[PDB]
RNA sequence: CCCGCAGAAGAAGCACCGGCUAACUCCGUGCCAGCAGCCGCGGUAAUACGGAGGGUGCAAGCGUUAAUCGGAAUUACUGGGCGUAAAGCGCACGCAGGCGGUUUGUUAAGUCAGAUGUGAAAUCCCCGGGCUCAACCUGGGAACUGCAUCUGAUACUGGCAAG
RNA sequence: UAGCUAGUAGGUGGGGUAACGGCUCACCUAGGCGACGAUCCCUAGCUGGUCUGAGAGGAUGACCAGCCACACUGGAACUGA
């Protein structure tokens, strides 16, 4: 049920007095298959060290996303840093058809149908979080019955 | 083609015969171009070397006039007439169009 | 930005000029290939490459790259030119076709026969 | 009565002729903006009737000159 | 428009039993399956995100024995058809004549089922059919003709066909050497290990 | 300017919802009141009110359920500089039908849901989410 | 001359004619006023294949249009009530 | 189209495998000879050249080239910017143009509803039919986002009148 | 390319066309078109559609069908519905 996966890994540099020392950072997103979306970045001097902290941080900071059946309740716009993310429900249509960075967050959230097409900046670390912000701000037709109806 | 070029076994000619003349020939009949060329290679000498380029089956054409445009040459035919598209090219750039009824008048002037 | 501005002057599009000055809606052309030169590569690399100034049938004189190891092309014998741009000797926007018209294909080549006009040997 | 347009006089005296400047509101195909378009049309006249500073009703007819294939009927008020 | 090469290389490169070596024996035992896909196949199984999308398409194509151009039409036909696009993909492939011949147990393998259909020995509703890609609809009855009946090729297939799953969506019969297509196969009755969402993805980009 | 006082009120809401202010005061009008009537009808604003004779002032009480605002977003679609008009089924639906648009039809100011049922549309005002 | 006539829009070695009211000066597959029906001369023994609307042609016959030997034959093949 | 005869007999190639991008080692060459779409490889361990073995994609086709769109939210109406990245006129007064507070009455142009005519057929789309399947062909339907006229609705915008 | 038009814009009368008309004449009047792009220059048959695109659009106008123009170049008439 853990359903965890990595998006991408990127080598970086420091350049201290002695010379260049290269660290590694692996982005990861996790989910239970029905809502409960979460993610983690982290860093380390090794590849297996950095991925471990990413999956470790992905356990905490997990929030529910509301879905109808196996689809979104409505289309929702979301932005983060310099990235701009749109999505459409498209009920049982073709499905989970999207490029890397945003592929992980949709499939692990539970959606096997919605279309992405992420505009603006397509940076792996900025394109993620635009989903979680765009899925957190999304509200549910059953639980908006507080404002709706009466 | 590979043999004749490699036959010299040197990057240039050993002496000053490098100066040569080029000719362009298109004859209406196929029988002549092979036959008279052999006689046209008989007049060849060590001093001045003459060679035929692009022997035609008949008439004249755009790519033939273009062939004489790249390398300076005389355009001659045993029997030929100028095409409508041929006249435009020959009249524009500086060239020479001469047709000869007999091979004897030709063999004399090339010399 | 404002709609009433764009009503007066609509949105402009760049013509996007082609990287093949031959044009004529032509995939391949031919040309006289007057002189075959040998020139050094760009800043990063170091080599000697076989390139020739090809006078096309349309009228435009343009330089063309000779692919493969060695060639019999020079002076006369009109060759076909496939086109396409690879950057190394400054000015080259085209490539010559091998195994077409009067041009010889690459000798003793086995892989990639489609490119460089190499025929299938009898096995 | 046959179909008509709400255009105005705009030219006073063309020596037994009269043009009609017709205003209209149309949605622009691409942007969806509503721009006022002006359709100037030549019209035939009778017994030197009222000119500029007026708005004149118009109707289709046989052409009595080059273009000039419309005829007038009624005019609103007198002064501009 | 056929493969003709080694059937187990297609099984090896996927790393899954395609049921192409079945015939008489079954369940492999001797194999060398996966482990050395190529000469340097003993290298680690780490592979790209794009490659696993293509790898699913190849599994479905290598099972049923379909070429990319012919298989392009089945996605295009499944997409325009209503409901789920993934469910329609395998439904149109499951309705092929070679496969319906294979499911009933006439051919011992899927290539052999296309083999027999090519020779004009299979007859739908009385009339003969050459083409293996013939689409079988509901209430269509398919059977072997009087010529080349009760042969050891077809007889041995129907003998060991009882040892397989025995599909519910069509009647095996095999009494008079005939068959019947009852209804369109369900999503639960096929697929399972082969995923339709992975193959359906590849065509979007 | 006062030029577009319809889109003023849409900005008055979003500023009031962001600022957590209860009571919002502004000028009144014919369409100005009828838009606010539709907001209470579906159940977004708490209540509308008007007070005055020579210069009536529109008082709109803003509703709050949680710490977050009730209305997610309200934006001017059709504006003085560019108008948008919708026939019968061209009338767009916001967020898969969740919430309502405001649309001025012949008989009166209605929603996108109510415009479909009656079988007549018109000038869209704004999308309530 | 207004004439009812059969234009071949089908396939090579498999004809499918289209009975249509047109001017005689126009081409076969060219210009026409309007279609009336269809006649496949291949087909098989089945419920459909030959269809023709006599209410439409009999109008054009009254207006002054002639009928070709085939269109006449197809009207006299199918008859009216039969 | 159908029946018979003989026998696996008569019938598979092409690109590519450094990352992008599915698919790797050895040998030879040693900034040489060459590759290349982009970033780049080769100056003596080249998975980037050439050959070989192996492999992948695709199939009577396979590549290259040329051509147009897509990607390109990079002309962005839908659907982008303008402090410091390409970009606010040096500033102002202003005609045409664009747009306009609030109330009532009116007009019904814009807008919205319904009807009628037309928007050829084919094509595309949907449900069927006939060529052994398919391409192809075909019945009907839908659609043709349109324009005009006529009869209505009057919230909004415009015209007009009094405020 | 910002000014462009003397049969040019309109009228009256006569002639003319199968038919309305500056269609073509005489006379009279000084207008006509144009920033909502006239005129000039460059390129091009147009449309149903084709291709691409989620759509909006973009590019395109082979074959199929509709309309138009042209028939070695230039100009004119006859016959005939």
């Amino acid at each position: 049920e853990l359903q965890e996966k990595l998006i991408a890994v990127n080598r970086v540099s420091k350049t201290v007095k002695g010379g260049r020392i290269f660290s590694f950072t692996a982005l990861t997103v996790v989910g239970d298959g029905n809502g409960r979306v979460g993610f983690g970045y982290g860093k380390a001097r090794e590849v297996p060290a950095a991925i471990q902290k990413a999956m470790e941080k992905a356990r905490r900071n997990m929030i529910n996303v509301a879905l109808n059946n196996g689809t979104l309740q409505h289309p929702v716009k979301g932005v983060h840093t310099g990235s701009r993310v749109f999505m459409q429900p498209a009920s049982e249509g073709t499905g989970i058809i999207a490029g890397g960075a945003m592929r992980a967050v949709l499939e692990v959230a539970g959606v096997h149908n919605v279309l992405a097409k992420a505009y603006g900046s397509t940076n792996p670390i900025n394109v993620v979080r635009a989903t979680i912000d765009g899925l957190e701000n999304m509200n549910s037709p059953e639980m908006v019955a507080a404002k709706r109806g009466k | 083609q590979q043999k004749s070029k490699l036959e010299n076994m040197f990057a240039n000619m050993t002496e000053g015969e490098v100066h040569e003349v080029n000719i362009v020939l298109k004859a209406d009949v196929q029988g002549s171009v092979e036959a008279i060329s052999d006689s046209l290679l008989k007049l060849s000498t060590d001093e001045v070397k003459v060679k035929i380029i692009g022997s035609g089956v008949g008439g004249i054409t755009e790519t033939d006039a273009t062939l004489a445009a790249a390398s300076n040459a005389i355009l001659v035919g045993f029997n030929v007439r100028a095409d409508a598209s041929a006249r435009k090219v020959i009249e524009a750039e500086s060239l020479d169009l001469r047709y000869y009824s007999v091979i004897y008048n030709l063999i004399d002037e090339v010399k | 930005a404002t709609v009433n501005q764009l009503v007066r002057k609509p949105r402009a599009r760049k013509v996007a000029k082609s990287n093949v000055p031959a044009l004529e809606a032509c995939p391949q052309k031919r040309g006289v290939c007057t002189r075959v030169y040998t020139t050094t590569p760009k800043k990063p690399n170091s080599a000697l490459r076989k390139v020739c100034r090809v006078r096309l049938t349309n009228g435009f004189e343009v330089t063309s790259y000779i692919g493969g190891e060695g060639h019999n092309l020079q002076e006369h014998s009109v060759i076909l030119i496939r086109g396409g741009r690879v950057k190394d000797l400054p000015g080259v926007r085209y490539h010559t076709v091998r195994g077409a018209l009067d041009c010889s294909g690459v000798k003793d080549r086995k892989q990639a026969r489609s490119k460089y006009g190499v025929k299938r040997p009898k096995a | 009565k046959i179909r008509t347009l709400q255009g105005r006089v705009v030219s006073d005296k063309m020596e037994k002729s009269i043009v009609v400047a017709i205003e209209r509101f149309v949605k622009h195909p691409i942007y969806g903006k509503f721009i006022k378009r002006t359709t100037k049309l030549h019209v035939h006249d009778e017994n030197n009737e009222c000119g500029i500073g007026d708005v004149v009703e118009i109707r289709e007819c046989r052409p009595l000159s080059k273009t000039k294939s419309w005829t007038l009927v009624r005019v609103v008020e007198k002064a501009v | 428009a056929r493969y003709l090469g080694p059937k187990l290389k297609l099984s090896r490169r996927e790393g899954t039993d395609l049921f192409l070596k079945s015939g008489v024996r079954a369940i492999d035992t001797k194999c060398k399956i996966e482990q050395a896909p190529g000469q340097h196949g003993a290298r680690k199984p780490r592979l790209s995100d794009y490659g696993v999308q293509l790898r699913e398409k190849q599994k479905v194509r290598r099972i049923y024995g379909v070429l990319e151009r012919q298989f392009r039409n089945y996605y295009k036909e499944a997409a325009r058809l209503k409901g789920n696009t993934g469910e329609n993909l395998l439904a149109l492939l499951e309705g092929r004549l070679d496969n319906v011949v294979y499911r009933m147990g006439f051919g011992a393998t899927r290539a052999e089922a296309r083999q027999l259909v090519s020779h004009k020995a299979i007859m739908v509703n009385g009339r003969v059919v050459n083409i293996a890609s013939y689409q079988v609809s509901p209430n269509d009855v398919v059977s072997i003709r009087e010529k080349a009946k009760k042969q050891s090729r077809v007889k041995a297939a129907l003998e060991l066909a009882e040892q397989r799953e025995k599909p519910t969506w069509l009647e095996v019969d095999a009494g008079k050497m005939e068959g019947t297509f009852k209804r369109k196969p369900e999503r639960s009755d096929l697929s399972a290990d082969i995923n339709e969402h992975l193959i359906v993805e590849l065509y979007s980009k | 300017s006062m030029q577009d006082p319809i889109a003023d009120m849409l900005t008055r809401i979003r500023n009031g919802q962001a600022a957590n202010k209860a009571a919002v005061t502004m000028p009144s009008s014919k369409l100005k009141v009828a838009i606010a009537n539709v907001l209470k009808e579906e159940g977004f604003i708490e209540d509308f009110k008007v007070e005055g004779d020579t210069k009536p002032e529109l008082e709109l009480t803003l509703k709050y359920f949680q710490g977050k605002a009730v209305v997610e977003s309200i934006q001017r679609v059709s504006r003085p500089g560019l108008r948008i008009y919708k026939r019968k089924d061209e009338l767009p639906k916001v967020m898969a039908g969740l919430g309502i648009a405001v649309v001025s039809t012949s008989k009166g100011v209605m929603t996108d849901r109510a415009a479909r049922q009656a079988g007549l549309g018109g000038e869209i005002i704004c999308y309530v989410a | 001359m207004v004439t009812i006539r059969l234009a071949r829009h089908g396939a090579k070695k498999r004809p499918f004619y289209q009975v249509v009211v047109a001017d005689s000066r126009n081409a076969r597959n060219g210009r026409f006023i309007e279609r009336v029906g269809f006649f496949n001369p291949i087909a098989s023994e089945k419920e459909e294949g030959t269809r023709l609307d006599l209410d439409r042609i009999a109008h054009w016959v009254g207006q002054g249009a002639t009928i070709s030997d085939r269109v006449a034959a197809l009207i006299k093949e199918v008859n009216k009530a039969a």
